[PDB]
């Protein structure tokens, strides 16, 4: 086959695999998309930045505010309102507060599937989103700030950032598992190491990127 | 006017170095971290890592 | 700067929590009838008025 | 063209299994051939075939098969009209497994 | 395209859609106010 | 063989398996349900992931619980109403309680396949149907959240949430086993370490969720 | 032969064991009950979860209740009335209990095949249990949790929890034995490890399980 | 004024800190806790860990 | 085929690399501006030098900011006039500014794809064209300093600066992903050791540089 | 009044029965 200089995508992208493996036969080529679905998910399962985070405002309701499918990991959690964070902590803590009601620190913790808040807070959302209503951002509720799971392709056109960016990496690490199918080991550690010295520079990049500007290590605030 | 410069910031920076200290920190990554139990208040734990 | 005019153009066929392939069949049959009744919800709203 | 059963005595021993990967032949001219893989778990079966190629001489220099039998066997055929080629020999890229 | 530049590029998530449990929480708020309005 | 890419469903697998082990025979196929339940029992013997727990309301007659059957391990549980976490002890410890104790916390231990409780709770299951839209909730009633062991597939269309998630877990798993069989042995090391690989991917993943809203210390003391 | 998806049971797995040594030959497989014998043994000889555990009720009678015979080890032990727990001590110390008579934290003791409490305590049974009396469990008498021996297979229909939830254990253990009848070391090596790390999954479930609800290290009772 | 505060502040965060320590939590490894013989709440020894 | 001494362009370079990669077939050289790719957004990943920083005018609406689509890594930012270098801190310290806020410092933080700053600062971009000779700044604007990811190349007369500096850096390193497409293992490690050798030569080059003029200590106080 | 996150699927089937039963009665 051929491709593409900047290989945009799947449509590309599953072909420039059997290239890279010279010897494309078709038993072994159905299957690469199965090694992308490999590879895709051993990377999003530990991998977290900001292109994939998300804006998305809750319905808290009697605290029992649940968790959008989508999601994976927290990174903060705020109102829209005078910009207060929250903050997070166990059951066994936040049942204290219940039994010792008097709440400006709001914390929350994970019961399952639920989220709970301390304080009997009610944002809110419209009911199923026919919508018809922006409503001020739905009355500029609470916010959350959360890793969520991408889409599995499903589409030669089909894209995502990391191709504009990083494929190099997708196709390492799937010829990680396409070296498995078939055994040629020496080849998989070649592409294994380069998958991780090729992925653990995004994540330095990204900490190089946060906290800049020579912070204080903290503003010890008295109040 | 010199004398209470100095004693003001000199407490001054001896109250913040006292409040910081005082409310304590501790430092456990995720890997034998224990969120769930450690979050207890009882001086008298139960539980602990091993 | 930015406009909020993409759409998801990929199938929701990954995802370590809540939605899996296993279940993804009732949440898109959810979805699609909450806005169906949620459409008609606003039409008995209009009419009660 | 067709050989049943090479057990890659010369080798390893007859019982293991052996990860196939590559037929790679020496061919000479032009043509069009059909490469075909097989294998039987037992030495006296003639094998279930697994996959088959089409190899133009010019563009493709090898082939790729995928079997671990360790009685394999594989089939040339040649059906194209105005192909001229031949084959000098061939090298089969192979690993090893194991056995019970 | 670009050498140094990454803030010029983003890539999408999945889909940002809610959970059944979720969309059976905004099913209740709707019920809720249906017997309301019956009532 | 051929299966297709989006490997959800236990029949596909199956014949997945024989095709990453590349052999199909009598001898092999027949007892890869067998694999496969040797590979999922090894892993769900110790995995804790959330998809995997559930809610359950118990039957307290007199601070006293039977173990569901498929009971594996116990996490947090409290009150349906104004929280009240539970707390674990010892049988040493409860016993004193009850013959010196003739608001106060909440105290339960394991007696074999039975939980018991100090305070002598009781507790009732829900009303349940009768025209059964709803399914109402009883007062003086608590809630419990455990780890369940998923059902064994034991069917070709069956599905699990670790096949939608990771199916390579499984499938690098089951060929441990199916290396066991016949003794491909450097087989065996390399499908274990990418399983152990895959396998210990899960837990990062989690304890790096249920402290990832804003790492703090305890903001519990007794007042 | 062949066999079924899930290995219920001995009827299958006597043969699932020859299956995967491949060979089987009748000098062999007449011993594949021993091996299975001797694997069960190797397992239980060490192995303590609950799934064997039994509730049971005594007779004290003057203290020298007996030890039945399936026993292999207490968990704890106590009565139905009150929920008083016994510990345990050495006869050095019990003996100086009687030439101190004065008795709440209740001890006992392992005099050979019998069991001592200081105390002269009389919680009883029927005589030999003709039975015809639930009698409120034998007058809600002392209760012991203790691990007992399970049952040597003797039967092709004949069962075990194991296998309902984990027979490759066995197959793996007793291809151990059966891989050393016939001298095939390296496979060996490979059976025993799996096993130990099969089974080393199991115990620490059960840790995981035990004490969980994080407990204080030990509520201090002053009294 | 000004006393008083800061003379409660640095109590309340000291009696903080007094709470905490006070509430005496024993953390261990996953393996070798031994739940069993840990809860007991008798201080005197007669189970045990190497 | 020829290059030239002077190796500028993205053109000499895609020939260069078929020259010392001297294998020259439709199989590797339609490949080579994947190997490139491959090798540049290794490179930029981490690599942070003056050369690729660019300036950029804020367009502060009330304390927000729109991270821009190509930052990749934050330094000193400041006003266009008297200074006041900012600083960065966290979400859970900004907002307990704001709450209990009702000359003073700036501080900022990161909401995923946004900027945050307390004092709700209020900033403009240059009021733009017309006759457009000039670009006139605007009062109250702000000046933001950051890496910025280089244009991926796309071009063959299309140059770069890192051509222009150390064309063999990249050289090396898509000769890296060259000897991964065929396996010279050997090349692999022989490219990959020169090519960090030139990649982390290019660190102690500025870290000698930004500390170059009179290396002193830190004479700032508060005063 | 927090409620717990049960099978995703097992929520669904009671969304839409119970959205099923109310919608047709409001018809």
């Amino acid at each position: 086959p051929d491709v593409q200089y900047p290989i945009n995508t799947y449509g590309w992208l599953k072909k420039a695999v059997a290239l890279w493996a010279d010897r494309d036969d078709d038993e072994f080529v159905n299957q690469i998309p199965n090694f992308i679905n490999f590879a895709e998910k051993e990377i999003y399962r530990n991998l977290r930045i900001p292109p994939l985070e998300k804006e998305v405002y809750l319905d808290i309701k009697d605290g029992v505010a649940y968790i959008p499918p989508d999601y994976l990991e927290a990174q903060w959690m705020m109102r829209a309102k005078d910009g207060t964070i929250f903050q997070v902590t166990s059951p066994e803590e936040i049942s204290y507060r219940r039994q010792h009601g008097t709440n400006q620190p709001v914390n929350f913790a994970r019961f399952g599937s639920r989220f709970i808040f301390y304080p009997s807070i009610e944002a809110d959302t419209p009911y199923y989103p026919d919508d018809g209503s922006p409503l001020i951002p739905a009355e500029n509720s609470v916010i959350l700030s959360y890793y969520a799971d991408p889409p599995e392709f499903h589409e030669d056109t089909d894209t995502s950032t990391i191709l504009t960016i990083a494929p190099e990496l997708l196709l390492y690490f799937t010829l990680r598992h396409a070296c498995l199918f078939v055994q040629d080991d020496n080849g998989v550690q070649k592409w294994s190491a380069l998958g991780k010295a090729i992925l653990d520079e995004m994540v330095e990049q990204n900490k190089k990127q946060e906290y800049s500007g020579s912070p204080i290590a903290i503003p010890n605030n008295m109040t | 006017k010199d004398i209470q410069d100095l004693r003001t910031a000199l407490v001054r920076g001896y109250i913040d170095n006292v409040n910081n200290a005082n409310y304590g920190r501790y430092k456990a990554l995720v890997g034998a971290y224990d969120r769930r139990s450690l979050l207890d208040n009882r001086p008298g734990g139960v539980v602990e890592m091993e | 700067i930015v406009y909020n005019n993409q759409a998801p153009d990929a199938v929701n066929n990954v995802g370590q929590f809540g939605a899996t392939e296993g279940s993804i069949g009732a949440y898109k049959q959810a979805a699609e009838y909450a806005a169906d009744s949620k459409y008609w919800a606003l039409l008995a709203e209009s009419k009660f008025g | 063209l067709e050989r049943t059963g090479i057990d890659f005595d010369n080798v390893t021993n007859e019982w293991n299994q052996k990860h196939i990967n590559r037929f790679r032949p020496q061919t000479t001219g032009s043509g069009t051939y059909i490469f075909e893989a097989g294998g039987s778990q037992f030495s006296n079966e003639y094998g279930h075939p697994h996959t088959s190629k089409t190899y133009t001489i010019g563009v493709d220099r090898h082939v790729s098969v995928r079997l671990n039998h360790p009685y394999l066997f594989y089939n040339v055929i040649d059906n194209d009209v105005n192909s001229n080629a031949a084959i000098n020999g061939l090298t089969i890229e192979f690993a090893v497994g194991g056995r019970r």
